[PDB]
């Protein structure tokens, strides 16, 4: 009963910003925590940050103080700025809603992901 | 037609065992639930719900919803307290959710003004605050309203934090199922 789309990703250097936006259609207030997840190669997906439909955000500890999410007023566009980055940053970032039936309880709905990738500086002999 | 006084419905509320239920977060649950009702086909000329806030020694086996619902009906079959309130409404509630954030439950189109026995009136509801209307939603259901196409419904299928019904089928179920005809206006 939703559909999320999200676009923002790239490569950035060490120290970069990136700015992610997802955007909901359908219906709307079905959405109870709207947020961004992450996965990268060889690891599992993890919650980098979301936002419950009374506005009250979590964080994950390696990204707090460096990524902010914020949702607009008309509550269909997320965003997640994303600054200061790191190689430990290299992800595919997925959009993310959870519905919560009364009786069903949670369902998932995911965007397509955004790749991010963080390069940092390889040295190497010659 | 309008009876010749309101009747009087418990609506029983039991702290389910080992639970830590908070003041704000029940009161704002049964209040809800509450006035969905009233608000109905002008109810309050056929019913003053009673809502009760106690305790009971029943706890969920575990984190099944269906599994502790069958559980709690059955466990006021036995329950002391309630000998001689089996044609009342009973909630098992709790702090958190079940398994798979459930919010609630309930055993649908269970409660008739003529017909209630049994116990078979029976639902589960959370009470954490984030979760408003929940309690009034499976109210809903026990009273016989189903899901509604409309997402601004409280009986929506999935949570909105909507408190009140819309679908007017629902209202009709609901109202009849306490007593009111339509020719008796709201
Ligand atoms: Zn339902």
């Amino acid at each position: 009963q939703v559909q999320l789309q999200e676009s923002g990703g790239g490569l950035v250097q060490a120290g970069g910003s990136l700015r992610l936006s997802c955007v909901a259609s359908g219906i709307i207030e079905s959405i109870n925590t709207f947020g961004w997840y992450r996965q990268a190669p060889g690891k599992q997906r993890e919650l980098v940050a979301d936002i419950s439909r009374w506005g009250s955000t979590n964080y994950a500890d390696s990204v707090r103080d460096r990524f902010t999410i914020s949702r607009d007023n008309a509550k269909t566009t997320l965003y997640l700025q994303m600054n200061s980055l790191k190689p430990e940053d290299t992800a595919v970032y997925y959009c993310h809603a959870e519905t919560i039936g009364y009786e069903s309880g949670a369902h998932d709905y995911w965007g397509q992901g955004t790749q991010v990738t963080v390069s940092s500086h390889h040295h190497h002999h010659h | 037609a309008v009876p010749s006084e309101p009747k009087t419905v418990y609506v029983i509320c039991l702290r389910e065992n080992g639970s830590t239920i908070y003041p704000n977060e029940v009161s704002a649950q049964m209040q809800d639930a509450a006035n969905s009702v009233y608000a109905v086909h002008g109810l309050k000329r056929y019913v003053n719900f009673h809502f009760v806030l106690y305790t009971t020694e029943y706890s969920c086996p575990s984190g099944d919803a269906k599994e502790g619902l069958e559980g709690f009906t059955a466990s006021l079959k036995s329950n002391p307290k309630a000998e001689g309130y089996d044609d009342q409404i009973y909630f098992l509630i709790r702090w958190g959710t079940w398994d798979n954030k459930i919010l609630g439950m309930s055993w649908f189109n269970s409660y008739n003004v003529n017909t209630a026995s049994d116990f078979e009136a029976s639902g589960m509801s959370t009470t954490q605050l984030m979760y408003p209307g929940v309690m009034a939603h499976e109210l809903g259901h026990i009273l016989g309203a189903e899901h509604t196409d409309n997402s601004k419904d409280l009986m929506y299928a999935t949570f909105t934090g909507y408190l009140s019904h819309l679908s007017e089928k629902n209202m009709d179920i609901i109202a009849k199922n306490l007593g009111w005809e339509a020719a008796d206006g709201d």
